[PDB]
């Protein structure tokens, strides 16, 4: 059955792929109604810059999205068995905190020049 | 060669302090529960496995909020109510003294006043009676006590304060983190945690000295404290048992009332029919001894084992900080607790608290914020469960080998503390990347 | 075979409880706080659509009276408090000029009132209508006295009602029926969709429905349950009647200093001979619009039946008798010389009315306004549009005025609106998969 | 064309040709609070069925064709009779009682889709 | 490498290469209220843009060609006249009077595209 | 041939209206409801772009404006009220050590006020400034007690203008002018972009600027409008002018409880001799300062135009007079002395007489006014002035006048130079790319 919402929390990478679906679906879910408003607010702004980010690299409706960027070892320097079936989400996202900005940069780089590569060959046929 | 993977709905987060909101559960109280949102009275909790979380509920933000709301909804509670400014006049006062015992000397007086009446052109004599800690003597003429401060504001006569349990709810992309662990002290790592929406309905109980009305803790006394060696903590003990505490005013208050402007009711005591007998709590002492014995066990684990523990009496600076201070029907309690705390452990048959009553009340520690407490009709008596105790360690730096505790208390903050201890509220991170082989 | 094929902005809706907002075009009515709408604003009518209705669990009748309770003490909050007005008052009669009707109705107050330094008072003599007065034990008091406070309402702020438009949130629509001789319980096979609603004027009044809309073709009766002697009845008239009030004397006010920044304001005399207030209702179109009434609740009662009407039962001056705002002045008028009938050329019927001048506006306690007078002579006509009736319980039933509850006259403007939420995501069948 | 909501009350397949038209419509002292609540709860709202499209597999489409099976038991209607006679609002009560099982179905098939994406494209 | 509004002034073509750094940032004691409308209103305007997107199928993208044709009469410059010599802010003053005009064609070729798409899949 | 190409992300603006949030970095301004900003925030040059400002068609100014009002009002809105004060005074003129110059003036008053308790009377002594007290028909009365309520300033709180930075709501971004000698109308030439404003203090004067923003080369004189006489000119300083201004007299305060939770705050007596108060600036800075502006002023008017300044008009003292805050005290300072020379084709002063008011009925309300607690001791302050409002007379050789008029004008001198604009990411052009 299902584990719930960070049911999967400790459990491997490679096994909490398969609850994506419910910690998105979680998301956006007298007087003195301001905090409440103040809250509601802040809970679209947050889930509406993951989205901008998402759509930026070209995921635009995908849970799972792969990029043309490569893995630097210099990033993580791991065995691809060791990253999926033994370590948690929690340790990698420590272990890579120190790469997050330059992965962002390098994933919008490669899809603005993929939507000019595109451009191109719809001009051509 | 692996390249980028892009996923969302990782689950992971960071610490954060957010805004959180109440859940009342579903006419008047003090809290404002009709503001509060009701939810679900089983919220399901999701039990992580082969998670440890980190926690500190000493640096607990949680705490700072409730300390917010709680004073902002008390004065939400009085910002409508009877003004009662006019009542700053001078007194005349003599000793109530037809029918009172030998301890109730001295406590209780009857004044008498000059205070107006619907019409601006009238005034009316008034004869009421005061405590003797609400009156302070100028120059038979007094004042009361709040005059050279603020003016009082009457608590609305409708208006409830007993606590309802307030659950904490987190915002939307947000999830409290509660620990679980048998015994835990309020630091450190948590190796068996869940995560819920919403806190266990922490009820807003005001008290000093003892806590009241409080959890238990599952099998031993927990003893909590921000640096336990540090002379300038306190230290907060939780119990695994209640304690029973019996309280009364045993005396049966007339309550008469007038209006002093358009409207604007003032409540004041008339009389007292019968004797007058002194305010007090019962505590029995088996088991008063049962719960000191099991505290000085685990102060022990923490001072030396064969080090002596002794209890004492807080010192006199101030008079909230050093009774134990409570609510009990409406009236407001200041119990002198020195019968609790009078001994030395070296390794039907009750405990008589005295109390006094007081009507004029400054609290959350402000100045200029006076409340007048109706009297309350008829007579008082609370039955209230003794969960957790206030101790503060006083000794230099003399090995004495004895450590003496004392009461303390008076933060308003540790109350809170002491049932939020194990929430955390953190932040989901839903995105992230790892590597894989898979390529556009 | 089939496959799932979701679609978004599929038409269609469900009953919804949401928050509306003004919508509009320095007064009672915080306009300015309002946001304009657009002339001629957009209405589709949903071909093929019976939706079903029910007025009396509309709530934007409910958000209608909250809005206007809200804005009537928002406007009073900055106003002068009259607090000092409150005190012993020395009272006589005015006898002056008197009509015989006025007599013992006019008394002449001479009271102590402070003013702009603390160390002075004034001798004020004004003049009062007796029902704002209670005697103590000539010494007399004001009624609020005992039970609230008192605030004058601001002199420069009008009270006459400003069409307010109702207007879904975004998400959200108004259906609204157009089927003709529709009473508001049930289903109705021609609606049509709007974004706001027609401006609604928050005409306030007790037991006549002045100044509203009006039945397209006959009038039309309507309750929640017409065999319920609990339940009030509203009537759609289909022609306005006319009624022409007045408040026939020449005031003279005065005002004065009653500390910093604050000012009184009072009657000083009447000029010309003091004459009770009254409304006029011309006897053949009242016969003519009442006999209309009488036949179409036969239609309920029976073919056969006897409709009496009656003056109504006792109470307070606000469920008692017919009152209204004219010009700022509050009016409470005596309709017994209506409803006073069995049913089996210039002629009027003279209502008298009497004034008063603190008022507690919303069936509430202690909250008092002071209504200041207004200088000269007021005359305002206004329409009758409708009705609000109660029957007791033979052969013959009775029924009387009635009415106080505002959220009925509320009901009758948006008797025909309804709120609903879109719900543009839906699912079907068909033969696609991918 | 009609305007908003024109089409409810037509046939389900007449209907469904105007789309765009509702799609446009949807997110078009206190006092200001009640403006700020309005705007929020509208926001909201589309987001939620934004989020949920999204999950789905479908963004940025009005009709979005997916591989869940139709099963006879939500309704054993044929294809005729639900396009050319039936109008949406109709329909909807009709299957109101299946919605989460039509919904949780649509998510799963989603999540095995993105699986199954991401194996071949590292498997080639 | 230059800044938020860095590229105005630069020509047409030149600019479509920073169009990352400008849409990256959209969206980044009574006076509470005056931040959440602020707030309130940067969340609005993005989401009619990209509302209007999704109606056009140009969602998630920067660049989007669709298949509406380019009518002389909105306006007739050469290729390279508006690419290599005019900027953003010239065009946009250019052509603002077709704009709604524009946007109506695009939301119709859209529907008219996704109404085939159903059509073709459900023939194999 | 070509097809319609959507781009997202398009660096176009249009001039927009929105509402902007404060950031900054007790104190009337020092209020933490602001969102502090960067120490280092950015600015980015826009290259080959040109774009129209208009300072006087700008609502940045109104919403300083109203910002300033609202948060003024904030901050005495919890303070305690005078009321008590409008009982009638006794008073008699203070000529213990009087110099001539203030003689009357300053005024010794007697009156019955209540206590912590309500039955009971004190009488008390204060010190009052003739410009706050006026005559009952020896019995004198507040100026305000006929008109409006007056509320003590928090004695906790003071008017010290710290520098607010203005930001733009995200999707809104603020253009800054950078073209120097740019007068506020027209096109300029060299733009860049930003986020937020420079601080801004949000000083309060009537004829003077001071504190504010320096030219960097020729003196600016700028106006709607120059023909018309009926608007005022704009002067932006390319040098400040010192100005030294003080109240010399040593002031003792004293405070009484006036009902629970109240104080009361006035001079009780002043220690040495009775002198006026005064600002000084240079003499020959002051004549260089008019020079470069009549030279400038000239461009507008003609060589062969003289230009005489003259003091200006009579009216409430607020438009006669300079007025400033001076460590939290208010200050009427006489101007005529600055404006006196007409012109035609060292180790000396000008002083300036200046006169002190409590009764403070600040942006021209009325119904609303500020009591200002006395301060103790001697003050002084030295200030920039960095620009001046001037207005025209109204056929040969202008006149020029003092005048400050409306306050909006102040702010519109720091904000000459930016202009709000919302960014509009959408738009198409054609190419040759079809799907
Ligand atoms: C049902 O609906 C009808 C309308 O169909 C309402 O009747 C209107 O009521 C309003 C409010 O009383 C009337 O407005 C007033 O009109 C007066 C007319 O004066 C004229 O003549 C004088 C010269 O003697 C001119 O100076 C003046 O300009 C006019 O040409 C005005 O004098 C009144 O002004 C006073 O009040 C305003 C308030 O804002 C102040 O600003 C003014 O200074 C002044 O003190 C006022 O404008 C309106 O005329 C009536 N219409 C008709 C056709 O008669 C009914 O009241 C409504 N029924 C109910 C119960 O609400
Ligand atoms: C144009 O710009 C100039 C330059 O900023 C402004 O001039 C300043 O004005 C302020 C306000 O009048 C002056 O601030 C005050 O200075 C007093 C003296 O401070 C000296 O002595 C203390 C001794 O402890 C030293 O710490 C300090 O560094 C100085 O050497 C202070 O006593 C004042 O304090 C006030 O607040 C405290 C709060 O705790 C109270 O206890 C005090 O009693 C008192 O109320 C205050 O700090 C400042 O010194 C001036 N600067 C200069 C260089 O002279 C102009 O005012 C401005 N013009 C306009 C129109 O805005
Ligand atoms: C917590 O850790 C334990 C291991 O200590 C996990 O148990 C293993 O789960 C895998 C996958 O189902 C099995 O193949 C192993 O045989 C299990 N090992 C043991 C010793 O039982 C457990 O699943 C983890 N919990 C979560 C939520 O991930
Ligand atoms: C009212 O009560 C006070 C105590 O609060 C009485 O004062 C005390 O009187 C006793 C003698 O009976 C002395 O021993 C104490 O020292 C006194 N206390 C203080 C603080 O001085 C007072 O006499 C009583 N008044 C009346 C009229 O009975
Ligand atoms: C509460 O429990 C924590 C966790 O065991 C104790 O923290 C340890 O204290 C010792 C002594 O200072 C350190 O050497 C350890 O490194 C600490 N561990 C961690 C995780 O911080 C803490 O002292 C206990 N407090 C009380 C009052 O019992
Ligand atoms: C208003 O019209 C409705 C619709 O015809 C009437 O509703 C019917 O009332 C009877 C009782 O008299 C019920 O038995 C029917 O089931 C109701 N029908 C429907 C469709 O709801 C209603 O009585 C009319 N009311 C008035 C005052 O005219
Ligand atoms: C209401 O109707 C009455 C008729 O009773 C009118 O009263 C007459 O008014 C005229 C002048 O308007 C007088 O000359 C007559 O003497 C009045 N008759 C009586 C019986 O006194 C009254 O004017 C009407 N009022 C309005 C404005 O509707
Ligand atoms: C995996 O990593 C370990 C070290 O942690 C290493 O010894 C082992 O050889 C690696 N195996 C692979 C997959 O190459
Ligand atoms: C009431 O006022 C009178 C005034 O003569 C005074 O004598 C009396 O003592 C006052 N009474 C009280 C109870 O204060
Ligand atoms: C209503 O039904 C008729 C058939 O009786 C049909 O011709 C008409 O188009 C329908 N209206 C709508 C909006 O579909
Ligand atoms: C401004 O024009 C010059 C012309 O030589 C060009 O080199 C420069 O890149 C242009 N600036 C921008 C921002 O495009
Ligand atoms: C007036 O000044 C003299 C010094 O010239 C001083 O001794 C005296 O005390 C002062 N008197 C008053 C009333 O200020
Ligand atoms: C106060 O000074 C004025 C100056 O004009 C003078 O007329 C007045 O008589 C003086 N009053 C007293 C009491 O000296
Ligand atoms: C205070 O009141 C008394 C009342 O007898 C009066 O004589 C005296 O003049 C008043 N004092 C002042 C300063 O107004």
């Amino acid at each position: 059955v299902s584990l719930g919402f960070l049911g999967a929390a400790g459990s491997t990478m490679g096994a909490a792929s398969m609850t994506l679906t419910v910690q998105a679906r979680n998301l956006l879910s007298t007087h003195w109604g301001i905090k409440q408003l103040q809250a509601r607010v802040l809970a679209v702004e947050h889930y509406l810059r993951d989205q901008q980010l998402l759509g930026i690299w070209g995921c635009s409706g995908k849970l799972i999205c792969c990029t043309n960027v490569p893995w630097n070892s210099s990033w993580s320097n791991r065995n691809l068995s060791e990253i999926w079936d033994n370590m948690t989400w929690l340790q990698w996202d420590k272990e890579i905190s120190n790469y997050t900005q330059i992965i962002y940069g390098l994933l919008e780089e490669s899809q603005n020049q993929q939507e000019k590569n595109e451009q191109d060959l719809l001009a051509l046929d | 060669n692996l390249w980028v993977t892009v996923y969302y709905g990782v689950p992971v987060w960071k610490d954060a302090e957010t805004t959180l909101f109440c859940a009342s559960d579903a006419k008047h109280n003090v809290w404002a529960t009709h503001a509060c949102v009701p939810t679900d009275p089983n919220p399901q909790e999701i039990h992580l496995e082969n998670v440890t979380e980190e926690f500190n509920m000493w640096k607990n933000n949680m705490v700072e909020q409730m300390h917010e709301d709680i004073i902002s909804l008390w004065d939400q509670s009085l910002k409508p109510c009877v003004k009662l400014t006019p009542l700053c006049v001078t007194l005349q006062c003599t000793n109530v003294t037809n029918n009172i015992t030998d301890d109730m000397r001295g406590e209780l007086k009857n004044c008498s006043f000059n205070m107006t009446t619907e019409l601006r052109d009238k005034k009316q004599k008034v004869y009421s009676l005061f405590y003797r800690l609400d009156v302070v003597q100028i120059n038979k003429e007094y004042r009361l006590i709040n005059c050279n401060t603020s003016a009082i504001t009457q608590a609305c006569p409708k208006v409830s304060f007993e606590p309802i349990p307030i659950h904490y709810c987190a915002p939307a992309g947000f999830a409290i983190l509660k620990c679980k662990d048998k015994k835990f002290n309020g630091t450190g790592p948590c190796p068996s945690v869940s995560t819920v929406q919403c806190t266990h309905g922490i009820k807003p109980v005001v008290s000093t000295q003892l806590l009241l009305n409080g959890s238990l803790a599952e099998e031993e006394v927990i003893i909590r404290s921000e640096n336990i060696t540090n002379n300038a903590k306190n230290i907060l003990v939780q119990l695994n048992t209640p304690v029973q505490i019996n309280c009364t005013r045993p005396n049966n208050n007339t309550v008469k009332s007038i209006r002093i402007g358009p409207g604007q009711a003032f409540y004041y005591t008339g009389d007292i029919i019968g004797d007058i007998r002194q305010a007090h709590c019962n505590v029995s002492k088996a088991t008063w001894n049962e719960t000191l014995g099991k505290v000085v066990k685990q102060l022990r684990k923490h001072f030396g084992n064969n080090t002596i523990i002794r209890f004492a009496q807080s010192s006199g600076g101030d008079l909230e900080v050093t009774t134990h201070s409570f609510n009990c029907g409406g009236e407001f309690f200041y119990c002198n607790t020195s019968g609790l705390f009078n001994s030395t452990w070296i390794s039907n048959d009750s405990i008589t608290l005295p109390c006094r009553i007081k009507q004029i009340i400054n609290m959350w520690q402000r100045i200029g914020q006076a409340m007048y407490a109706p009297p309350i009709q008829g007579v008082i008596r609370c039955v209230s469960n003794i969960t957790g105790l206030i101790l503060t360690r006083d000794g230099g730096s003399t090995n004495s080998t004895t450590e003496t505790f004392r009461p303390g208390g008076g933060d308003m903050r540790d109350n809170w503390r002491s049932e939020l201890y194990k929430y955390k509220v953190v932040k989901i991170e839903p995105l992230g990347v790892a590597p894989t082989r898979c390529k556009r």
